[PDB]
RNA sequence: CCGCCGGGCAGCUUCCGGGAAACCAAAGUCUUUGGGUUCCGGGGGGAGUAUGGUUGCAAAGCUGAAACUUAAAGGAAUUGACGGAAGGGCACCACCAGGAGUGGAGCCUGCGGCUUAAUUUGACUCAACACGGGAAACCUCACCCGGCCCGGACACGGACAGGAUUGACAGAUUGAUAGCUCUUUCUCGAUUCCGUGGGUGGUGGUGCAUGGCCGUUCUUAGUUGGUGGAGCGAUUUGUCUGGUUAAUUCCGAUAACGAACGAGACUCUGGCAUGCUAACUAGUUACGCGACCCCCGAGCGGUCGGCGUCCCCCAACUUCUUAGAGGGACAAGUGGCGUUCAGCCACCCGAGAUUGAGCAAUAACAGGUCUGUGAUGCCCUUAGAUGUCCGGGGCUGCACGCGCGCUACACUGACUGGCUCAGCGUGUGCCUACCCUACGCCGGCAGGCGCGGGUAACCCGUUGAACCCCAUUCGUGAUGGGGAUCGGGGAUUGCAAUUAUUCCCCAUGAACGAGGAAUUCCCAGUAAGUGCGGGUCAUAAGCUUGCGUUGAUUAAGUCCCUGCCCUUUGUACACACCGCC
């Protein structure tokens, strides 16, 4: 309800939010290749450089 | 409304749609608030499958009088063939491919290749 | 709703005063200006700033208008 | 018994033909108008009245006006819709069988009222009442007692200079260091000011001027069309006697046949998956156990039981954790029952055909919402402004009334030791100034003061909880339950808490010993208790929404009340019985 009235009845907004992770090993060039190749819909992309 | 609103509604049909609907409530040459609505081919209303099929749309429109809401909702025939269809079925639909062959019960014989 | 009565006294909307303000300015024979009067301590009114008699009031005016001191 | 014949009482049936229609061998032969003849009606009432005449023993009978008023009254059939009609069917917002309560007390806050300057205000059965996310000091906030401020767009007019008054540091004041105003004047300097029209807002007005969004009739089974078939035609069948079904869902009888929306299918979810893909942002698992390792403990010692760690890892793995792909469960088998169809019931293997929501049609309703909307019609109001605020105040006020909550009434319990089991979340560093918190001291405690991790599956955090569970008091005393109302301190948030902010520490220490008339809630991991998160948050919840946790009794059917679906029927109702009269 906007405003007041009428019997409670309220609405269960979800969003989801699934983390993959992958380990590897490479040098700037296997990096730099799979990560700007397979992106396109919403989906975000992050790059750890070692360890910490 | 009349003229205009078929003139959409043929519209949208014709273009390639399963089916349509829209409907202009609001105050309409009278003090009161009426509610049109015309409606033409098939519509799914309920399910899942209403999300990722038909195509809504509220807009008002602010008239010289007052405000009519416009809600223009189509029904996607890309169940037929999106390219691949998202699910495509509703999915109460089955398509069962038909015998196609099954020729020949005969006697046996053979053959060698 | 209620209909506004108003204790009758109608409170002044005022002018500010009408004023030619720059009169009074002693041309001694020839051309120089200075008199005396009470001063302000303020900067971009350098030193020129100038004061008054009122029923007390004695205002400066000359960071542009920022700085009345209260006297 | 079987025929025929006349004239009698009657029946069915039909596209004669009639018939407004219902119907009618006759109401048939009627614009294709008249076989004979009798009576008799001309909108409704007034009125079968008045008056006159007559008959009668009289009730009364027969004959029988008008003024006036009146727009329909009426008839036949249609959908409605309601029956204190009838069959069928169904809902725990229904009942049964109960428990839990609720309705009693105190307290909370919701409204009503009174009171009050003000207790702004929307919301009025149900589908208004901890609801507007409505837990409000200040803001909120609109509202009152004031009081400031202008943020008067825009244009159109008016104002070159003896500078249009842009903007003014000590006092009179004022609340204010509001030049907002009463002299003084010292600068920005083309702004300014004053008209006119016109805005611009307004948590002003109107939700019967509207958009959207919501609520609900109503998670109830319903709704619709193409073609047929019926009706001149509105309409009607298809859309249904019965069995079935959570469900016009199905099969079948079947002037219908095959279709469409709702239901169903779907999505999310919730549970079987030593089956797969894996995972230092899970767990890890158990190792291998290589250890530290202290007798942590067993044991003379070998050896072992075990938390912790020393880990790391170039163990190994997914046994639980996680989340991806999968599978499965599908009335699937067998035995009843069943028109031996549709299914129903029991049992087998096993999750037995139903784990729980969201989505939800046609069509509605002055439901609610203009105060969620820079959605807004028109209206008001428009500078002294209902424009925006500062300060305060109110929204909290109190002889009464109701509404949702909590805590109790105690000993299956009360307070006194102790042991010890999560889940969904949540968190900083965020759109304008602001968290989550681990571990040190200090203090009783609120807390305080130290310091640490934390875009988090890492840090909080083996989330170390309450009931619960276990260890002692107490003895049925309004008692140690209960725990209101006040006395006094101390912290914290906040610029500020007076109008106890919130918290702590003291201190006082109430009614209630199971609630009068009523009435909602629901069947399985269900009611109840029980904390805990989230939402609300500077401060903060007796609010909700989730989450486990502990976990019952009982129905497993019926329509007995209330209310819903179809069918048949009646209906002078169609503002639909809360009607009409
Ligand atoms: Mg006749
Ligand atoms: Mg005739
Ligand atoms: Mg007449």
């Amino acid at each position: 309800t906007p405003c007041g009235e009428g019997s409670k009845t309220w609405d269960r907004f979800q969003m989801r939010i699934p983390k993959r992770l992958i380990d590897l090993h490479s040098p700037s060039e296997i990096v730099k290749q799979i990560t700007s190749i397979s992106i396109e819909p919403g989906v975000e992309v992050e790059v750890t450089i070692a360890d910490a | 409304v009349r003229r205009a609103c078929y003139g959409v509604l043929r519209f949208i049909m014709e273009s390639g749609a399963k089916g349509c609907e829209v409907v202009v409530s609001g105050k309409l040459r009278g003090q009161r608030a009426k509610s049109m609505k015309f409606v033409d081919g098939l519509m799914i209303h309920s399910g899942d499958p209403v999300n990722y099929y038909v195509d809504t749309a509220v807009r008002h429109v602010l008239l010289r009088q007052g405000v009519l809401g416009i809600k223009v909702k189509i029904m996607l025939p890309w169940d037929p063939t999106g390219k691949i269809g998202p699910k495509k079925p509703l999915p109460d639909h089955v398509s069962i491919v038909e015998p196609k062959d099954e020729i020949l019960p005969t006697t046996p014989i053979s053959e060698q290749k | 709703k209620k209909s506004y009565t108003t204790p009758k006294k109608n409170k002044h909307k005022r002018k500010k005063v009408k004023l030619a303000v720059l009169k009074y300015y002693k041309v001694d024979e020839n051309g120089k200006i200075s008199r005396l009067r009470r001063e302000c301590p303020s900067d971009e009114c350098g030193a020129g700033v100038f004061m008054a008699s009122h029923f007390d009031r004695h205002y400066c005016g000359k960071c542009c208008l920022t700085y009345c001191f209260n006297k």
